[PDB]
């Protein structure tokens, strides 16, 4: 309107009339922002090695059982903070650094030879064992449970590493990981997955229309990226992909135990979970695009939230597909008798119109 | 007291008399500090510094008793300070560089010019002759000579004992022998008294090859015990801290002349097109961008030098100063046989201590592990500290400082339990930094240094202890909810920040709603100052928000006030006092700038009617007698004194007629304001049309017309010539009838000549001529 | 109230005079010969202007009553000393209080 | 609002406030402020005095203080302005002011959306192409 | 929502009653019920629809029964009859009946699930369905109804083994130590001993028993067995301050103060009674600081009591119970160190006075000063 035009033009002043610490000031943010946060070095791979090293320790007189390297050390002091009993999971600057550390260090990320492939596999292989030969695969299990069902950080960083140790359907860390919560009859884990499953952001048109008038009337973006609808889709992105590494390779040991768990008191039914979320994403879906049918054209702000959408949804049916693949009866027959018929009836919808 | 080596029972009571005597006076007890001066003297507490045949914890009770009374409290104040970087803009400012000379090689960290604002260290001398009431304020003065002497003789000699590894230890044990002097050296590194000379001998007691200035094994290398190894990397991890704070201060000094020179290029690159537009007036439209854009943006797209997308207009001749600049940081950073450097042997140190063997303290895993985190990652440092980081010019230097030690003040009082002797203190130190000009001339300073989240930690505590058995300590809550607006009052981004804490401010809203003159002292007030007259802020509130203060307002509605009716108002079935209150921070929410929110007027309206007790109960609608006779009956209460007041001025008695004529005068307000805007009526809007119908079905039009004719009071002459004149805040207000015209414009509006003629002869004309009658000497 | 023993003699010319800064060296002693203050442990003269309700009443009457270079004993009675309601931690209620004085300057 | 002021005007009435000093709330009273202004030079009316002061006693703190003169000090502000109205563009002196030097005006200060600029000629109503410097930005409000 | 009894209003007349309450409740001992079969043999099987069975109240000992006038009213094991204490599982509201169905020999067919299927209670001779008041925490009254609401469903979830021995454990100790205070009120009353019966053998045995049921874990163990045994030890705490437990240790030991010394005891008991008193005042104590130790919550609770356990902190048969308790609860609660007053503070002073030189009271006095990180100035 009438004031946003006029006050600013006149009213403001340029740079070189600021005094030197105002203009001193305002470069130090400045500079900051583009060149200190822009700065990247990797160390991670490098920092792991050196931690994984046993130093001279079989050249030590220690006359006794084998010490457990730095790394082993870090990952025992992780895990056994996570399984002491607390109200909630604390906020931990070192478990976010170390898990974000640990996790780069699995991946170090035209058509590449076979000998490159089996290279890179390889590499891989022996990139995640540095971890889950120390004891890193009970810890994300043990940071997930004590969660609680409470989406932040520590959780955050906990499924990405998780990813990390788990990219490739590892076998041996699927083993360890069912091993665990077998031997621990661990029903927080289950009962925290749920949680964050029920936590998961979806679509939001209010809010997409409150940000929509809020941009046109000129009040300034307060945020680079509009993180407020579909609040957080990377969580949402890596908790369901963490659930299908559970199960690649048709891990049927996995795939039964995810809708049942028979040693344990209590039942979570995470298939059924997961096929509650997708059928809440579909209906996010519907709505924005029943928001956007009358407009002929969508404006990059509603084509990227339909993009931060549709991967949420590709990655939920990808990890449903992975629950069912092989012959999985049990899965198959409690998505036959959910309301996956619901959500497919309605993406049906949407395909044949947006198309 | 050497025989108490034998005597196991009285050294354990000994030991535990001087833990009391560390516990009375902790956390800055500076009248219990002056009283143990008393109790254990400066010989006392030298001889027993410098025994070597004391019984181990009597050695570990006298270091720590040392350093609570007199060391304890301005280390602290440095601490709470250590992680914020105040540089004054100064000539011995601009002169530091990152590395001393040519050679890029680290100096000794601490030894140098550092020029950022500290703490002072004041102390009072102990005197119990003296009758004066200002030695309780600073801690007891000590020998800080003397002691710097004797603890580096004491850790010199220590380290020639421990290499030989003796069977004599002071104190009986390695513990006993190192933890508590390493301990008071740290706080004594700490409160920065070693300077030069005293720090460069101490960083070769350290480590003698890296730190040696251009065999003997120090300290890092001793094969010390756990808690002795804590509390090196405690003194590892200060001094990096002393390195970061270097780097940031180097950043400052080459920021002044950078800056200069930036500003120089733009003005001249402005007047280059100032008198050149007429050669092109298409590139001076391109060109002018720059100096229309805010100063925060044209500062970011001229700090475009990296990478090669090289759309900013600065030139090379300035790009490459910046350039060289920022590699010379990274290099100081580590960013890229012998380590020689404080980065290298800390990233060795540590990694060599976890893999000699198991340690089995938590602790020491995490003080090891987050020290070789800063040590791999030097540039995660600055990002965390360069926001903390503000600039002032010299002439701010001593107010800035003045508002540090009150800032410090209010920081140190977070850790006591609040009472009558901490009010007064918290009051003043906010009295002093609303008279400190430094808060209003840098807010972004003010918001770095997060006053307004310690003021609100405060009021937490505050409103914690005594929520449910009756507030305690509302005068703290009063200051501390002023201090609060005045903070959002101050500057958008301010109101921004303290908008991210309304979830806590809608839990406790109820606080001193009741409590006459306590308005604009309230959490709900703060609140409400947190989204006043900011559009985004109003359009980023959430509807779970919104129905915290609708169900508050209809528990006002259906629930008398137990305070009330406890000094003893008559007990009807709501709350007119606090009702208002609650309608008031709807009002604000619904309104912005003159206009109404569409997204939170609509909702307003819906949970006002989903809560049909949230109208009061002359609006319910079942035996409601309507809004005129409602006000009308209240015109009728406050004119009789057995029901308006408590039944034995406005601070002590409660006018129960007033209140519930501006309860009836606040949610009229309220609806009107939450009617649609007439350019979306006129559009045809179906929510607008709806919404709309539905306000004007909530209040007939002639229970608004029959209130704008309710007459007035007129002061009156008596026979001396005395003003008599009613109290406004007993009777029927001018300001109560503001509403029911607003609401009546906004909503059923004036469109038909012979309905204006009728409100004008009704309501107007005898507002207008019992106001133009008091145009009097006397009256006016 | 108060009455004193020199322990060693002073000059016995030059007394405290009106407005002038006097600098003491003293030891407190409670009545059963507790210590409970010494500038010597502080290793700090003491300095205090005369007349002016700077210290207590025993020791301003005391170090009136001293000469220049003196050491004297000086017993204060509760009454010219913290009262009856003590020194809040350190001098307990109606405490007569014992100071070994010496004037070492007048200034 | 502390956009209104400047850190270096509010200097100035800091050490007028100053002059009574004793922690703001002694010594200021409806008279004792009535002389501060004295100090600037600006010269209020009687009524303007205590129309003000029963907007925010006597006692007057220093944040009240400055909450009640910055709204009304944003004032004679077209003083300085009326010179930058002819130091933007168009110094050639034939007089004709250009639609294409216009083209700076549009530019989106947080929108960057474009089409409204041509609404700008059409709210411009063509009462006598040419449109004075100071009243291109007038007649639309108020 | 869970059927419960109302909680420790002090009189089991009124928390005979039976109704339905939400929250915190789930997890307490009086919401708990044991479904006992009315076969001796194969009473462990799995229960059908249909298969009558009693309903037991664990920490009351009562059994679910339907009274004459239409009414659902816990009463004892001396009066529950099959004819008024039977109730079955049943899916659904149809009127057919289960009919007489031959009593099976072995574990059975699983029929009911926890949680996943939905029973329905009904008295097995009037069979009415058991259905809410609908009207006034909650206290939704639990009544009989011809036919009921179609809201009538609930489910189950098995309660833990831990918890259900917790639960027992609860009212074996209440009532015993309901015993052992009517006997001392006799005896106050001047009862004949022989008459009145004092149970002190059975009182020292289930003293030993609770405080090595409140052993917190030693320091031996590994990390997660010492974090399960806490678990445990927190769970146990929880669940005895739940069920008024704290308080009935406190009234035995306010009951057992009125006698000066042992001697004095001994007059008016036995001397059986007499030898044994020393020892219950001191195991009485360390049950009570071991019910709170590490429990924020227990030692918030016992703020409003701490005033009156400094009162016998002079006592020389006393003194190292309540210095121990008042330095558990002063270690953990804030909110119980503002009642400490200068009173108390002169009282704990005078203990070193008059008793010697004891760390212990250095000790309170530090928790006096400093809590948690947060200084008491006053």
């Amino acid at each position: 309107q009438r004031k946003r035009a006029v006050v600013a033009c006149f009213r403001m002043a340029p740079l070189y009339n600021l005094p030197r610490h105002r203009a001193v000031n305002l470069f130090l943010q400045g500079y900051e922002k583009s060149w200190i946060e822009t700065e990247e070095h990797y160390f991670e791979d490098k920092l792991i090695e050196d931690l994984a090293k046993p130093g001279a320790e079989p050249p030590e007189e220690d006359e006794g059982t084998k010490r457990v390297d730095p790394l082993h050390q870090l990952i025992l002091l992780f895990s056994r903070t996570a399984l002491t009993e607390k109200c909630k999971l604390e906020e931990d600057f070192l478990y976010m650094a170390y898990a974000d550390i640990m996790a780069k260090s699995c991946h170090d990320e035209e058509v590449k030879s076979f000998e490159e492939k089996e290279m890179e596999k390889q590499k891989l292989l022996y990139q995640q064992a540095r971890l889950h030969d120390r004891g890193a695969a009970e810890m994300v299990l043990q940071t997930i449970s004590a969660s609680k069902g409470e989406t932040g950080p520590m959780v955050a960083a906990t499924l990405k590493l998780g990813i990390a140790i788990l990219n490739g359907g590892n076998s041996t860390v699927q083993q360890k990981m069912l091993d665990y919560l077998k031997e621990k009859k661990d029903v927080g884990f289950f009962q925290s997955l749920a949680g964050l499953m029920q936590s998961c952001s979806v679509l939001d048109l209010n809010a997409f229309e409150r940000q929509n008038k809020a941009e046109g009337l000129g009040m300034v973006t307060e945020e680079g990226s509009g993180e407020k609808v579909l609040q957080d889709d990377e969580f949402t992105c890596d908790l369901f992909r963490f659930l299908q590494l559970l199960c690649e390779g048709h891990n049927s040991d996995f795939q039964n135990y995810l809708r049942t768990q028979t040693g344990n008191n209590t039942t979570v039914n995470i298939i059924i979970s997961t096929v509650d979320y997708l059928l809440r994403v579909q209906e996010s879906i519907s709505d924005f695009y029943w928001y956007y049918s009358g407009k002929d054209v969508i404006d990059e702000q509603g084509q990227r939230n339909f993009s931060k959408a549709i991967q949420v949804a590709k990655q939920v049916f990808n990890t449903l597909t992975e629950y069912i693949q092989g012959p999985c009866t049990g899965n198959q027959q409690s998505l036959a008798h959910s309301r996956l018929w619901d959500a497919v009836v309605g993406f049906l919808h949407v395909f044949a119109h947006m198309q | 007291i050497l025989e108490l080596t034998e005597q196991e029972e009285l050294l354990k009571f000994h030991y535990h008399t001087l833990r009391l005597y560390s516990a009375v006076c902790a956390l800055g007890n500076h009248r219990v500090a002056h009283a143990l001066c008393s109790h254990v003297d400066e010989p006392q507490l030298l001889y027993a510094i410098e025994n070597k045949y004391m019984p181990g914890l009597l050695r570990a009770g006298y270091y720590d008793l040392l350093i609570d009374i007199h060391l304890s409290s301005y280390a602290t104040a440095r601490l709470m300070m250590n992680n914020e970087y105040i540089v004054p803009m100064t000539e011995e400012t601009k002169s530091i560089t990152l590395f001393p000379d040519e050679n890029k090689k680290h100096g000794l960290p601490g030894i140098g010019l550092s020029t950022s604002l500290r703490p002072r260290m004041q102390f009072s001398s102990p005197s119990f002759v003296s009758i004066s009431n200002e030695c309780y304020q600073y801690s007891p003065e000590f020998p800080l000579d003397i002691l710097k002497s004797k603890t580096i003789q004491m850790l010199t000699e220590a380290v020639k004992e421990g290499s030989l590894h003796a069977r004599d230890p002071v104190g009986g044990t390695t513990e006993f022998l190192f933890v508590p002097l390493i301990k008071l050296f740290y706080t004594l590194l700490i409160m920065g008294i070693f300077h030069n000379e005293d720090l460069k001998h101490i960083l070769q007691l350290i480590e003698p090859s890296v730190f040696k200035e251009a065999p003997k094994e120090g300290l890092l290398q001793m094969k010390l015990p756990e808690p002795v190894k804590l509390q090196m990397c405690l003194l590892l991890q200060y001094l990096c801290d002393c390195q970061v704070r270097h780097r940031i201060e180097a950043i400052v000094a080459f920021s002044d002349d950078f800056v200069a020179k930036l500003q120089d290029n733009q003005r001249f690159r402005y007047n280059e097109v100032m008198q050149a537009l007429n050669m092109s007036a298409a590139l001076t439209a391109r060109k002018t961008k720059e100096f229309r854009s805010p100063p925060q943006e044209q500062i970011n797209m001229l700090l475009n030098f990296k990478d090669d997308k090289s759309e900013c207009p600065c030139p090379e001749e300035i790009r490459d100063q910046l350039l060289d600049f920022h590699e010379d940081l990274m290099t100081h950073c580590g960013i890229e046989k012998k380590s020689s450097t404080l980065q290298q042997l800390i990233s060795e140190t540590m990694v060599r201590w976890a893999q000699e063997s198991v340690i089995e303290d938590p602790e020491l895993v995490r003080a090891m592990f987050v020290l070789l985190h800063r040590q791999y990652d030097g540039i995660g440092g600055l990002v965390r500290a360069l926001p903390k980081t503000y600039t002032i010019n010299g002439v701010s230097v001593e107010d800035t400082i003045n508002l540090l030690a009150s800032l410090g003040q209010i920081r140190s009082l977070l850790s006591v339990r609040m009472g009558k002797e901490e009010e007064k203190l918290m009051i003043r130190g906010l009295g002093d930094i609303m008279n400190n000009k430094v808060f209003y001339q840098h807010p972004n300073l003010m918001r770095a240094l997060g006053m307004h989240e310690t003021v609100m930690e405060v009021m937490v505590n505050v409103l914690g202890g005594g929520e449910s058995k009756e507030i305690t300590f509302p005068k703290m809550v009063a200051n501390c909810c002023r201090f609060l607006c005045y903070f959002c009052r101050i500057s958008r981004q301010n109101q921004k920040a303290m908008f991210d804490h309304l979830s806590y401010l809608l839990e406790n809203s109820s606080v001193g709603l009741a409590s006459p003159a306590m308005r604009g002292s309230t959490p709900l007030d703060v609140a409400a100052a947190s989204v006043m007259d900011n559009n985004e802020l109003a359009l980023a509130l959430r509807e779970p928000d919104l129905e915290k203060v609708v169900r508050y307002l209809a528990g006002c509605g259906l629930q008398s006030c137990q305070m009330l009716v406890s000094k003893g108002y008559p007990d009807i079935g709501w709350n007119p006092v606090e009702g208002e209150r609650y309608l008031d921070f709807l009002r604000f929410a619904v309104f912005c700038n003159g206009e109404s929110v569409e997204e939170n007027a609509n909702v307003v309206v819906r949970l006002l009617i989903r809560r049909p007790e949230c109208f009061g109960p002359a609006l319910r609608g079942e035996g409601g007698n309507g809004l005129l006779a409602a006000m009308e009956e209240a015109i009728k209460i406050a004119e009789d004194p057995s029901r308006d007041g408590p039944s034995p001025e406005e601070d002590d008695t409660i006018h129960m007629g007033n209140a519930i004529m501006t309860f009836y005068s606040a949610l009229i307000d309220l609806l009107g304001r939450c009617a649609p805007e007439m350019h979306l009526i006129h559009a045809g809007k179906g929510e607008a049309i709806r919404i709309r119908s539905i306000l004007r079905s909530l209040i007939p039009l002639g229970d608004l017309v029959g209130v704008i004719s309710i007459a007035f009071q007129m002061p009156t002459i008596a026979k001396d010539g005395n003003v008599v004149e009613p109290d406004m805040s007993a009777g029927f207000c001018p300001d109560h009838k503001a509403a029911m015209v607003l609401f009546l414009d906004r909503v059923y509006g004036i469109e038909v000549q012979d309905f204006l003629l009728h409100l004008l002869e009704v309501g107007f004309l005898p507002d207008l001529r019992a106001a133009a009658s008091l145009d009097t000497a006397a009256l006016s | 109230g108060v009455e004193i023993e020199t322990i060693s003699p002073g000059d016995g010319r030059t007394f405290p005079k009106k407005g002038q800064t006097c600098v003491v060296h003293y030891t407190g002693m409670l009545q059963n010969g507790k210590k409970f203050d010494s500038s010597r442990d502080r290793n700090k003269p003491f300095k205090f202007r005369i007349g002016k309700q700077e210290v207590i009443k025993g020791f301003e009457e005391g170090a009136a009553q001293m000469s220049l270079g003196q050491r004297a004993k000086l017993t204060c009675t509760p009454d010219v000393a913290y009262g009856a309601t003590g020194h809040p931690g350190v001098i307990p209620p109606n405490a007569t209080l014992i100071f070994d004085v010496e004037l070492l300057n007048l200034e | 609002m502390a956009d209104q002021l400047t850190e270096e005007q509010i200097a100035e009435f800091k050490e007028a406030f100053s002059l009574f000093d004793k922690d703001g709330d002694g010594t200021i009273t409806t008279k004792e402020l009535g002389t501060v202004m004295r100090s600037l030079g600006q010269n209020p009316t009687e009524a303007e005095l205590q129309d003000m002061i029963n907007e925010v006693n006597g006692t007057i703190d220093f944040p009240e203080f400055l909450t009640m003169m910055a709204r009304k000090m944003k004032d004679t502000d077209s003083e300085e302005e009326i010179r930058e109205a002819f130091r933007v563009f168009d110094k050639d002196g034939n007089g004709y002011i250009s639609a294409a030097e216009l083209r700076h005006v549009m530019t989106n200060l947080g929108e960057k959306l474009t089409d409204e600029e041509v609404d700008e000629m059409i709210r411009e109503a063509d009462i006598d192409g040419q449109v004075n410097y100071e009243e291109f930005v007038q007649m639309m409000t108020a | 929502e869970c059927l419960t009894v109302p909680s420790g209003e002090h009189g089991e007349e009124q928390r005979r009653t039976v109704h339905y309450e939400g929250g915190a409740v789930s997890v307490h001992a009086r919401s708990l019920w044991r479904l006992e079969t009315l076969r001796v043999a194969w009473s462990g099987s799995h229960i059908r629809w249909g298969q009558p069975f009693r309903l037991r109240h664990v920490t009351t000992g009562k059994y679910l029964s339907l009274m004459e006038d239409k009414n659902l009213l816990l009463m004892d094991k001396e009066k529950a009859d099959v004819k008024s204490t039977a109730f079955t599982f049943r899916s659904s509201k149809e009127k057919l009946d289960v009919g007489v169905r031959k009593e099976v020999d072995g574990m059975g067919t699983s029929e009911i699930k926890y949680g996943d299927s939905v029973c329905y209670i009904q008295h097995v001779d009037t069979g009415l369905w058991l259905t809410y008041q609908s009207v006034d925490s909650i206290q939704r009254k639990a009544i009989m109804h011809h036919e009921g609401h179609m809201d009538d469903g609930i489910s189950l979830s098995r309660s833990q083994h831990e918890e259900s021995r917790t639960a027992r454990v609860i009212r074996s100790t209440v009532f015993l130590f309901n015993r052992f205070i009517r006997g001392l009120d006799a005896l106050s009353k001047k009862a004949k001993a022989s008459t009145v019966d004092l149970p002190i053998e059975s009182v020292s045995l289930s003293l030993q028993d609770l405080i090595g049921y409140f052993h917190p874990p030693d320091e031996h163990l590994e990390h997660e067995d010492k974090q399960n045994r806490l678990r445990a030890l927190k769970n146990r705490q929880n669940l005895f301050q739940e069920e008024g437990m704290i308080n009935l240790v406190l009234e035995c030991i306010d009951r057992l103060h009125v006698y000066s010394s042992a001697a004095h005891f001994a007059d008016v008991a036995g001397r059986e009674a007499g030898e044994s008193w020393k020892s219950i005042l001191n195991s009485l104590y360390e049950l009570l600081a071991a019910l709170i130790r590490g429990n924020r919550k227990n030692c918030a609770q016992f703020s409003g009591s701490l005033d009156w356990l400094i009162s016998r902190l002079e006592r020389l048969e006393a003194s190292s119970g309540i210095l121990e308790v008042l330095h558990c609860v002063l270690v953990e609660s804030p909110e119980a160190l503002n009642i400490i007053k200068e009173g108390h503070i002169k009282s704990i002073i005078s203990l070193l006075d008059k008793h010697g030189r004891n760390h212990k009271v250095l000790d309170v006095l530090c928790s006096l000063c400093v809590c948690h990180g947060v200084a008491v100035r006053s």
